[PDB]
DNA sequence: TAACCCCCCTTCGGTGCTTTGCACCGAAGGGGGGT
């Protein structure tokens, strides 16, 4: 005698009526498969058949199971789910091995069709009705309704997670010692008890589950490790992924290239070193999956080093929650960062990378903020605190940077780890003008229509330049004059600009930028021993500014 | 047995549906307690996914205080929500209570938990407690109650309000008092040792209601001390190119503000294409003009006025030192009010604790000047606000805010 | 020939000020993974 289920309520969006959609042509192969597990339903219970007072219909099909002698029912409610009310989802994200405690005994184990165990909502069930053809749709065809939760639906997943929790919330409460990781059907179950006891637990909370109508067939019941969990292998003191497949086409067409650079991120959150920069390169552009890419030099070698970090296995640890986490990171060039998190040292918990470009121009000391936060988010969600921080920069380089730096920014508690190659300022620009140094008042200008356009300086000892330019904008001829009088000056120069577009990119000390121009500026700045830029207003009558504005309009 | 005051969305708006964000250990831990003992005392109730609303929780510690409060962004859902002028249950604003030599402010959205909600509205405060290392899905509940940080409880609570206040009004007819949501600004000219002894007055006047976090905790404020920060030019005895370049700049942009400013006279010292450290005297007819524009920045802007109708906006430099300056407006270069803050917590070590505490500081400034909360241009990256404000807000309102990057190339409100 | 969830890399269009160019950023759409 089983315990009935609660129903959840569950409503069409207001306004809308239920799916009417009928059929697509059906292979006899699979119509005949099908009807079989229609009988199989009803008798179970799952599916009821009386459907002709019913103006609704959604198509549905069966295909095989992964590599499997068994065929796969799945129902297109594509249309139902536009017409479903919205769900707020309880699924928050996905539990990591890292973030577990080590436990004596551990166990996981599934529950036996989850789906078809929940009762679906009373007034609901006529919705999801559905028609298969009996014979080519020769015949009308035997018609059938749900009376739990079908797959394909935009409610089931959330409608079982919650009642999944409902039903183990009075377990937990009286077992408080017990640990359970529940990811939809998929339970792991952990303690510090006898083997006996943690068994004669497991029985408790397996019986448990039976009574509200929750199977847990043994096909499914894991009792010895390694456990199979989450893509993971469970060990007693170690966990590792599931072994990797990396492609070794030799043909890259830019759907491979994508599934290739997918796999590698997946493996990089325990393979150290891992990167995708290159490879990652060949994907830009609006380019069709189809097409084949030829693999450039760079792309070849990134692949070759990702292939001598998986050829070696890795594993990583549990959490402690007595120890502190430490993360640490180091610079792998070309804005790609690794880092790795651990308790103690080369026991790492997890690894990971971040390589995102934010911006057409920053610099290094950006992109490791920002590593750091990315970082500082994932230990809040698998830990809950903030690990402390080893980084490869200065605390005078920071210093430096965050008090000069108009925006706020901060590093939580960090130390300084000598791990070349380090993160610096390539250059620091003047708050006062240089005494002795040649003042460059510089401007640009550029037809609008034509796209032709002028660069150019007046200095006060009278040096001149004026740089004709074509397929060129007002911007690009500001940032060419201010790059002019790097060029034309000593090691020490003062220049004077009216472009709020170039000192807005300069004034941030960006050593890398995805303009060809700016990174010859950046060139320039960085062989400079003094630079003061200074702004002023066009149009005012101001010095060589005024001057410079006549050669170049 | 209290009828719940029926409450309405704005019509053609859906409910709140913000995700919840990843909260620490020690967080998640003070909001299961909480909600376990709201639970039992019947204020909050678990609901299902059916309910497609959500609002953000997380918890924090007010100045100087080592015990956990929750906190509800109800920012999406006092959006949402019916404006109670309209159904002519707003609090109007007090001009009396920033000239008060202190003022108070207590937390009295505890009392809000007594009053029951109007059934129909309380699948509009769901909200999900997440788990670490997403152990259990999310665990939802909803409001039965007037939920603290919500814009209607205090709209709701005020009819309430007024009588439990009438006789220490009554009796202390110079005291003013406003509440703005969970707190209630009680302002007096009384001396510092008799005022937070009439504060202790209705405190206790306070539990003669509740007999029939806490109420205890109280902040002492002082707005007839608050300044402005004006725009300054420089005093100098020789100048150079470069201090008249910037100094033309610095007036150029000035002028949006002050529309009488003129620089004629001072850009004609520029004529030349002088080096920047040359020192060049001033004309007789620069010397006016110089003069001239300070008595312009000394007196305030015409037509300039606060607009009950119109949102406020603040805008944040950061200007480097520990020093922030600030001003805040309706319309643009009109400036109700520009101030400058300094040496505040995580002074040359903090930037976002420093901006935290900018943000509540002149927060606090608006109840009391105005009554309302502005929306705030912060200077700081998106991601950089987002990852550590939560760990410094120890305030149970949070306004709107937008991110902004404005490299400053002229030193306007500060030298 | 699909349901929900997390992540990364790319493109792209919407937004605003650096203006009718250029940059920032979130939504998708590709891929990896989980049930
Ligand atoms: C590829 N795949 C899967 C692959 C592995 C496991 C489940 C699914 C799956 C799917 C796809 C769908 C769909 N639609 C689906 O509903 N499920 C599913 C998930 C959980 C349960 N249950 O807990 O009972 C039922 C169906
Ligand atoms: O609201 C969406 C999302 O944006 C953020 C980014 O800081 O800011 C908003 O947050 C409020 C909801 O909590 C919005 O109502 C408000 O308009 C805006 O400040 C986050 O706070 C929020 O998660
Ligand atoms: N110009």
């Amino acid at each position: 005698p089983i315990s009935p289920i609660e129903t959840v309520p569950v409503k069409l969006k207001p306004g809308m009526d239920g799916p009417k959609v009928k059929q697509w042509p059906l292979t006899e192969e699979k119509i005949k498969a099908l009807v079989e597990i229609c009988t199989e339903m009803e008798k179970e219970g799952k599916i009821s058949k009386i459907g002709p007072e019913n103006p609704y219909n959604t198509p549905v099909f069966a295909i095989k199971k992964k590599d499997s002698t068994k065929w796969r029912k799945l129902v297109d409610f594509r249309e139902l789910n536009k017409r479903t009310q919205d769900f707020w989802e309880v699924q928050l994200g996905i539990p990591h091995p890292a973030g577990l405690k080590k436990k004596k005994s551990v166990t996981v184990l599934d529950v036996g069709d989850a789906y078809f165990s929940v009762p679906l909502d009373e007034d609901f069930r006529k919705y999801t009705a559905f028609t298969i053809p009996s014979i080519n749709n020769e015949t009308p065809g035997i018609r059938y309704q749900y009376n739990v939760l079908p797959q394909g639906w935009k409610g089931s997943p959330a409608i079982f997670q919650s009642s999944m929790t409902k039903i183990l919330e009075p377990f937990k409460k009286q077992n408080p010692d017990i640990v359970i990781y529940q990811y939809m059907d998929d339970l792991y179950v952990g303690s510090d008890l006898e083997i006996g006891q943690h068994r004669t637990k497991i029985e408790e909370l397996r019986q448990h589950l039976l009574r509200w109508g929750l199977t847990t067939p043994d096909k499914k019941h894991q009792k010895e490790p390694p456990f199979l969990w989450m893509g993971y292998e469970l060990h007693p003191d170690k966990w590792t992924v599931q072994p990797i497949v990396l492609p070794e086409k030799d043909s890259w067409t830019v759907n491979d290239i994508q599934k290739l650079v997918g796999k590698l991120n997946w493996a990089s959150q325990i393979y150290p070193g891992i990167k995708v920069r290159q490879l990652s390169k060949l994907l830009r552009g609006t380019k069709a999956l189809t097409e084949v890419i030829p693999l450039t030099e760079e792309a070849e070698l990134e692949l070759a080093e990702n292939r001598e970090i998986l050829k070696e296995p890795v594993h990583g640890v549990y959490y402690d929650p007595s120890k502190d986490l430490i993360a640490e990171i180091q610079k792998q060039g070309q804005g790609q960062w690794t880092y790795q998190i651990y308790q103690e040292p080369f026991k790492n918990l997890k690894t990971g990378k971040y390589a995102r470009m934010r911006g057409a121009h920053t610099n290094d000391v950006k992109q490791l903020t920002e590593a750091v936060q990315k970082i500082t988010t994932e230990s809040i969600v698998i830990w809950g605190k903030t690990p402390k921080f080893k980084l490869p920069i200065q605390k005078e380089t920071w210093e430096t940077w965050w008090t000069e730096y108009w925006q706020a920014t901060w590093i939580p508690e960090w130390e300084f780890v000598n791990t070349p190659p380090l993160v610096k300022l390539w250059y620091q620009l003047e708050k006062e003008p240089i005494v002795g140094a040649e003042t460059f008042y510089v401007d640009g200008a550029a037809n609008r229509e034509t796209k032709l356009g002028k660069a150019g300086y007046v200095t006060n000892k009278g040096r001149q330049k004026v740089v004709p330019l074509t397929n060129t904008t007002n911007q690009k001829t500001e940032l060419q004059a201010i790059y002019l009088a790097l060029q034309d000056s000593g090691l020490e120069v003062n220049i004077v600009t009216n472009s709020q577009y170039a000192l807005g990119i300069i004034q941030a000390q960006p050593d890398k930028s995805e303009s060809e121009l700016v990174n010859q500026i950046i060139e320039q700045l960085i062989k400079k021993e003094k630079v003061y830029l200074a702004w002023v207003p066009a149009h005012k009558g101001i010095g060589g500014n005024e001057q410079v504005d006549k050669l170049v309009s | 047995p209290i009828e719940t005051v029926p409450v309405k969305l704005k019509p053609g708006m859906d409910g709140p549906k913000v995700k919840q964000w990843p909260l620490t250990e020690e967080k998640i831990k003070a909001l299961v307690e909480i909600c376990t003992e709201m639970e039992k005392e019947g204020k909050i109730s678990k609901i299902g996914p059916e309910n497609p609303y959500n609002t953000p929780v997380f918890a924090i510690k007010k100045k100087d205080s080592t015990k956990w409060r929750k906190l509800v962004d109800f920012r999406e859902l006092n959006k949402r929500t019916q404006d109670f002028w309209e159904v002519q249950l707003g609090i109007p604003h007090p001009a009396g209570l920033k000239k008060k030599k202190s003022v108070t402010v207590l937390d009295v959205g505890d009392a809000y938990f007594s009053v029951p909600l109007d059934e129909d509205f309380r699948k509009y405060t769901a909200f999900t407690i997440p788990s670490i290392n997403n152990e259990t899905p999310g665990i939802r509940y909803q409001y039965n109650v007037l939920p603290q940080g919500w814009k209607g409880s205090p709209a709701i609570f005020q009819s309430s309000m007024t009588k439990i206040l009438e006789p220490f009004k009554k009796q202390n007819p110079d005291i003013v008092i406003y509440q703005y949501m969970d707190d209630l600004y009680v302002g007096s000219d009384l001396e510092i040792g008799q005022h937070r002894t009439k504060i202790e007055e209705l405190r206790q006047h306070l539990l003669r209601w509740g007999l029939t976090p806490f109420l205890w905790m109280g902040y002492e404020l002082h707005p007839d001390k608050w300044t402005v920060q004006p725009i300054v030019l420089p005093e100098k005895d020789s100048w150079t190119v470069n201090d008249i370049q910037k100094l033309v700049g610095k007036l150029n942009w000035a002028s949006q503000i002050y529309p009488g400013i003129k620089v004629r006279q001072l850009s004609k010292l520029l004529r030349g294409t002088k080096a920047l450290t040359e020192v060049i005297p001033l004309t007789e007819e620069a010397e006016l003009e110089l003069a001239e524009n300070r008595e312009i920045l000394k007196e305030p802007v015409h037509g300039v006025y606060y607009d009950p109708s119109k949102d406020l906006i603040a805008e944040i430099q950061k200007q480097g030192q520990g020093q922030w300056t600030y001003q805040i407006y309706q319309e643009p270069f009109k400036n109700l009010k520009t101030g400058k803050y300094a040496r505040m917590r995580g002074a040359h070590t903090n930037d976002v604790k420093q901006l935290t505490e900018a943000v509540q500081k002149i927060t606090t400034e608006s109840i009391v000047i105005w009554g309302k909360t502005p929306k705030f241009k912060l200077p700081i990256q998106k991601e950089t606000w987002e990852t550590w404000w939560t760990e410094y807000w120890q305030a149970t309102w949070i306004p709107e805010w937008e991110f902004v990057n404005t490299p400053p190339l002229v030193k306007l409100w500060y030298q």
